[PDB]
């Protein structure tokens, strides 16, 4: 098979900022195509035979090589850039694509906004009690969350979840769930969210004690 | 306007088999090699199969991943093509693609259908309601979450206000834990318009033939 490899696997560029992804062959091949991929949705066909733009693609786009060696070139980063690109080629069975370089963009450093709720009523009818905590809207992606039950820093039962950059305004948001029995959430008072972020040296402290609700 | 449809989706069973369709609009169906592909979740895309036009006789071919299991067939007829999938295993999870080519080039693809092949129960959600302790730390502004746990397969579609509400939402991807997902949301509006204004969160699971509503309500007056 012709197998396709991408580098870098991802990167980030600011908006104006010059791009380019490549696409190395095991093998030579005649052309290369490149996909656009948004969210794990539909790839749309961006680049076909090695430096044709499709249909309604940007001229800031151009695709260029030969052989073993194919690149794609944004000439200036903007934000509706944001996705996965593809290389693909479509004259050899089975026909192939690379790993795709995942693009994102960067923004200005955003501190996240960090709420924290309760079990609700109804979970804990059910014998479960599930603490929430959102970090929203921060840049960059990487961030600390930390959970404190009376005061003592809790590691088991935490599940964390982290949003693609947001299309709005190209931050990162965070989900983070720690869950208990309802008989252990009834054994303590203070629940506490802590977001650690490079936009400050200070944790945001967000807290409740069940019995206030 | 060429479009393509795919239908057929869903969780079966390890061994199990299930038939894709992918049925076309906007060119003369018949002329066209199509194709099916797949991407499992976080993973790169695949091309599995190709059917040639009526005339060809050069016939079918497979990605040996699929060899010798799958199916591709069409009906210009019906102008659709098909993946009739058999010995199905948890690594044929993911999303299906139906494309039509020209040349060298997948021009046009489908939305995709997803499959998801696990021995795990399906299972329909829990969805609560999450109500504010506090507004948010700037004003003026304040988040309220809707949890959503204990549910298989992939996906559920959660809306807030039933997707009049779109602004300033974060839906996060599901995580798995024992067979069972939980995914979460938070919507940000401004303090003004909750909660004067109602706020509800709607979870569909079609898996489990379930829609859920559960409005937000504040802890006090």
């Amino acid at each position: 098979e012709e197998v396709l490899t991408q580098s870098p696997a991802i990167m980030s560029a600011s908006p104006g900022e010059k791009v380019t992804m490549t696409c190395s062959v095991s093998s030579s091949v005649n052309y290369m195509h490149w996909y656009q991929q948004k969210s794990s949705t539909s790839p749309k066909l961006w680049i076909y035979d090695t430096s044709n733009l499709a249909s309604g693609v940007p001229g800031r786009f151009s695709g260029s090589g030969s052989g073993i060696s194919y690149s794609l070139t944004i000439s200036s980063m903007e934000a509706e850039d944001v996705a996965t690109y593809y290389c693909f080629q479509g004259s050899g069975y089975p026909l192939t694509f690379g790993g795709g370089t995942k693009l994102e963009i960067k923004r200005a450093d955003a501190a996240p906004t960090v709420s924290i709720f309760p079990p609700s009523s109804e979970q804990l009818t059910s014998g479960g009690a599930s603490v929430v905590c959102f970090l929203n809207n921060f840049y960059p992606k990487d961030i600390n969350v930390k959970w404190k039950i009376d005061g003592s820093e809790r590691q088991n039962g935490v599940l964390n979840s982290w949003t693609d950059q947001d299309s709005k305004d190209s931050t990162y948001s965070m989900s983070s769930t720690l869950t208990l029995t309802k008989d252990e959430y009834e054994r303590h008072n203070s629940y506490t969210c802590e977001a650690t972020h490079k936009t400050s040296t200070s944790p945001i402290v967000k807290s409740f004690n069940r019995n206030e609700c | 306007q060429v479009q393509l449809v795919e239908t057929g989706g869903g969780l079966v069973r390890p061994g199990n088999s299930l038939k894709l369709s992918c049925v076309t609009s906007g060119f003369t169906f018949s002329n066209y090699r199509m194709h099916w592909l797949r991407q499992p979740p976080g993973k790169r895309l695949e091309w599995i199969a190709v059917i040639t036009v009526k005339s060809d006789i050069y016939g079918a071919n497979y990605a040996e991943s699929v060899k010798g299991r799958f199916t591709i067939s069409r009906d210009d007829s019906k102008s659709s093509v098909y993946l009739q999938m058999s010995r199905l295993r948890e690594e044929d999870t993911a999303t299906y693609y139906c494309s039509r080519s020209r040349g060298r080039t997948l021009d046009y693809w489908g939305q995709g259908t997803s499959v998801t092949v696990s021995s795990a129960k399906t299972t329909a959600p829990s969805v609560y309601p999450l109500a504010p302790v506090c507004g948010d730390t700037t004003g003026s502004s304040v988040t309220l979450g809707c949890l959503v746990k204990g549910y298989f397969p992939e996906p559920v579609t959660l809306t807030w206000n039933s997707g009049s509400l779109s602004s300033g939402v974060h839906t996060f991807p599901a995580v798995l834990q024992s067979d069972l997902y939980t995914l979460s949301s938070s919507v940000t509006v401004t303090s003004s318009t909750w909660p004067s204004q109602s706020i509800t969160c709607n979870v569909a699971h079609p898996a489990s033939s379930t829609k859920v509503d559960k409005k937000i309500e504040p802890r006090g007056p």
